[PDB]
RNA sequence: CGCUCAUAGCGACGCUGCUUUUUGAUCCUUCGAUGUCGGCUCUUCUUAUCAUUGUGAAGCAGAAUUCACAAAGUGUUGGAUU
RNA sequence: AUUAGCAGUUUCGGGGGCGUAAUGCUCUCAGCUGAUUCUCAAACUCUGAACAUUUUUGGUAAGCAGAACUGGCGAUGUGGGUUGAACCAAAUAUUGGGAUAAGACGUCUAACAUUCACUAAUAGAUACCACAAAAGGUGUUAGUUCAUUAAGACAGCAGGACGGUGGCCAUGGAAGUCGGUAUCCGCUAAGGAGUGUGUAACAACUCACCUGCCAAAUGGACUAGCCCUGAAAAUGGAUGA
């Protein structure tokens, strides 16, 4: 069975304006522009005047019905990133070796030396909307911040993945840089 | 050890019993058959939970005994013995044969290779048909969850597909549950121990009142 | 060493639920191996702890 | 359908529609954080004078009682759409019930997601802070200012009421500190009468 | 069994398969002839992986070891007896 | 060939209890007898039909050995099954026209359109025939049955989760939470003498069950279509491409 019609509705706040042209949604907010294509769907993305945006699908079954909530929530992510963009908090846990962290803002990169006493320097660039800075207030914590969730959480996941103990017992050591908080404002 | 039971799985031979002519056949691996309380009166256990075979084959005696132990052990752990009474509704009468040949590296010299090929008896086997009950359990109605899991536990010792039905009869009888209840409440039932005997209309030609004063 | 950091670090690489065919980490509320080698099998145990 | 399953409502409705027409003056309460430790020490005082009776939104089965009684479930104040209630019924002490029912309260720290009563004060100041527990409060979004020699933000005025959830990071600031500013418990909303409202005013005393 | 704990690792009692690197079974080709053991030599293929690379599990604290996956790209010895 | 009890004898052969002791009363317990009960056989029968497919013996099996009926190959091509001694169609003088048979109809390759589902795997695609199983899947499609809900459902987020009592027992210590046994009460909408984590045992967190926001369908145990795991072999590779 494929249902005749299955829509959703996305509510545009008044300071945000979407510019959609054939499954190519482009929000514009006060703090920054954001865009994503949804050309991998048989979907008519379509806005109702100024306040609404209605993802629709005619005769979808499943693997297609399941995608309209996905591409509704991704447009909602693009909207929330351009009103009050996401800010992730990442904390250092170590057993004995204090993890040092460098940050410049050329490509806004992070450099992680003295991780487990390794002398390799873990220089890692951030995805191209993202900056980061150390927390002077709370000890041993770097807060990430950005405009898109798929860039910010992926940058955080690359910091977290590249901060592992290899060739050992991962249940004991637990030295790394993990995502603690996932706030918005 | 024993040859793989994929040889003796399907019944392609004429049936071949221990008799005057099949002399020295070894015994069956299933020694005891009926397990549980089994001094239980048939009013006690109303639930007939079966295990029928979906394909016809030769369920080996070595397989019936392993399934028997697997069914006994799980209910004895679950609710203790005497909470059930199962028989086993299949007996290993067909005996298998093996034209045994040597595992020697120079085996051309010794064994009559396919000369006088008629094998010597190994084991026994039970020739189940499709829809033939092999494990019938009689138990209380508070064990419909557990004895089906024990018959599922015994379905993996048996070759292929077994189906656990919950029978619509009073348990090891011929009459249905409301029909046994009619035959008890109307007074046409008796107490032969673990089975009934119905006061029929057949000795009612002069008298039948020897059955009336001892009715269930 | 703060206990909350140990709880956070066990949240990410210790509190898993490893499939039995697929020795493969899943989230702690899983019921099925997400991979083809398992057969999407619904047979899985927690990751064992330390003392 | 209805009237089935475990802990049946057809054996509760014998209390939820029958003894709800034998009473004079009642207290619409608040059971949003009230214990069973604090409840067993108030359900022995009411037990001699009345009862502690509520079906909890089964009470729209009271619509058949409103033929001649004209009892409101939605026409009075606090229209019963956003909260939990356990209304207090009395036969002997319909009058001096408001004094033992507002004595046995205990002050305690709140948690995350609690229903946030009308008197909540955030632990702040020099006595409401340690120099070691600053780094937890230094984790949050709000930047701090130096007032009376302490890394702290001051908020002693009421900002939250019933119907707004408390943030998750604010719970440990009440739990770890010994600061328990308000003694909370049962909260009377409306003084209800058999078909009308006796007192349409609040009285926490 | 693994102190407790079926399934870290195993795993009886049973059952279901695969392989053609053992030996049988058979006699279809070949008896106007396919030179038949082993070794030396040399190349290529297989993966049912010993090591190496990346990973995941453990009764993986470190070290050592054990189970599995993607993996056949590259290795996989000198000798006494016969 | 053979399983299990119930009854009668039952005193008996043996054990004992019972009148103070015995072929004296009763119980498993043996044994004899009766009405039942499970499976039953090529060499059993009251009754009892109508190389290839089928019946069929030895063999674990065979493209093995041996039989019976029928049809073939041998003797025989032709059209099809890519290919081919036996399969399907159909039998051969030399040919023309037409319609066909098995088989097919994207291209090789002569021959098509319309229509409804299923498959999302590098799968699958002409019986013999060139393989695949047990056991699995919260892959999807169809279905069966049972239960829940406007007496407010599942799910999410939160509030409660109390006393007698730390139940009896047992012991350095065992208090809900190492174990043998019971499992009722007060107060309520709702409490296991506790589903767990931990501890000198507690404490503390936690689940059962109820309730708050919410707004409408929810949950389970199966069934069997396709598909996936099971599924590893040597030259390079075969739905014929």
């Amino acid at each position: 069975m494929k249902v005749i019609n299955s829509s959703r509705k996305v509510q545009i706040p008044e300071n945000v304006t979407v510019d959609v042209k054939g499954r190519s949604v482009k929000v514009t907010g006060p703090r920054g522009t954001l865009s994503k294509s949804f050309d991998h769907a048989s979907v008519d993305i379509n806005l109702v005047g100024k306040k609404e945006l209605t993802v629709d699908l005619w005769f979808g079954n499943r693997k297609q019905i399941a995608c309209i909530k996905t591409i509704t929530s991704i447009i909602e992510n693009m909207i929330t990133g351009v009103t009050k963009g996401y800010e992730y908090k990442m904390r250092f846990v170590y057993a004995h070796f204090p993890i040092n962290v460098a940050v410049t803002d050329g490509g806004r990169v992070v450099e992680i030396r003295n991780f487990f006493g390794e002398k390799i320097v873990r220089r890692i660039e951030l995805l191209d909307g993202i900056t980061c800075y150390r927390n002077e207030k709370a000890k041993d914590e770097i807060v990430l911040t950005g405009n898109s969730l798929e860039l910010l959480s992926q940058s955080c996941a690359t910091i977290q993945l590249r901060s592992a103990i290899k060739y050992k017992d991962v249940r004991k050591f637990l030295d790394g840089i993990y995502v603690s908080e996932r706030n918005v404002l | 050890g024993r040859r793989p039971a994929r040889c003796y799985r399907y019944c392609k031979n004429k049936p071949y019993i221990k008799s005057r002519y099949c002399r020295g056949v070894p015994d069956a691996k299933i020694r005891i058959f009926d397990l549980g309380r089994k001094k239980a009166s048939t009013d006690e256990f109303p639930l007939c939970v079966h295990l029928i075979s979906l394909e016809k084959e030769q369920l080996s005696s070595e397989a019936i005994e392993a399934g028997r132990i697997s069914c006994n052990k799980y209910i004895s752990k679950t609710g203790g013995k005497d909470s059930f009474h199962m028989r086993v509704r299949v007996h290993p009468w067909h005996v298998l044969r093996i034209n045994k040949m040597l595992s020697c590296a120079g085996a051309d010299r010794l064994q009559t290779g396919m000369r006088g090929a008629f094998g010597k008896p190994m084991g026994t086997v039970a020739r189940v048909n499709i829809g033939q009950i092999i494990f019938s359990i009689r138990t209380r109605d508070n064990m419909l969850a557990n004895v089906v899991e024990a018959l599922r536990r015994s379905s993996y010792k048996f070759p292929g597909r077994q189906k656990i039905v919950v029978s619509k009869k009073w348990g090891f009888t011929a009459y249905n549950r409301e029909a046994y209840q009619k035959l008890k409440a109307d007074g046409r039932l008796m107490n032969d121990g673990a089975n009934v005997k119905v006061i029929t209309n057949h000795g009612t030609l002069a008298q039948y009142a020897k059955d009336i004063a001892a009715a269930n | 060493i703060e206990p909350s950091l140990v709880i956070l670090a066990r949240k990410y690489k210790c509190d898993k639920m490893i499939c039995r065919k697929c020795y493969a980490r899943l989230h702690p509320r899983a019921v099925n191996c997400r991979k083809k080698k398992c057969g999407h099998s619904n047979n899985l145990r927690p990751k064992k702890k330390l003392l | 359908m209805s009237g089935a399953g475990s802990k049946r409502k057809n054996v509760f409705i014998e209390k939820a529609t029958k003894l709800f027409t034998t009473y004079d003056k009642m207290i619409v309460a608040e059971a949003d954080f009230v214990g069973s430790s604090q409840l067993q020490k108030i359900r022995k005082s009411i037990r001699g004078i009345g009862a502690v009776l509520m079906g909890k939104k089964t009470m729209i089965r009271k619509v058949i009682r409103d033929l001649a009684d004209s009892k409101p479930e939605l026409d009075a104040l606090n229209t019963y759409l956003k909260q939990n209630t356990c209304i207090i019924f009395c036969k002997d002490n319909i009058a001096e019930v408001k004094r033992v029912i507002n004595t046995q309260r205990v002050g305690a720290p709140a948690k995350a997601g609690v229903f946030a009563p009308n008197d909540v004060i955030i632990p702040a100041g020099p006595t409401g802070m340690e120099p070691t527990q600053t780094s937890f409060l230094q984790d949050l979004k709000i930047a701090t200012k130096i007032n009376r020699g302490q890394i702290d933000i001051v908020n002693e005025v009421h900002i939250i009421k019933t119907g707004q959830k408390v943030g998750a990071s604010e719970a440990t600031l009440l739990q770890k500190l010994n600061i328990k500013p308000f003694t909370y418990g049962l909260e009377p909303k409306i003084i209800y009468d058999a078909g009308a409202c006796y007192s349409p005013s609040i009285s926490e005393e």
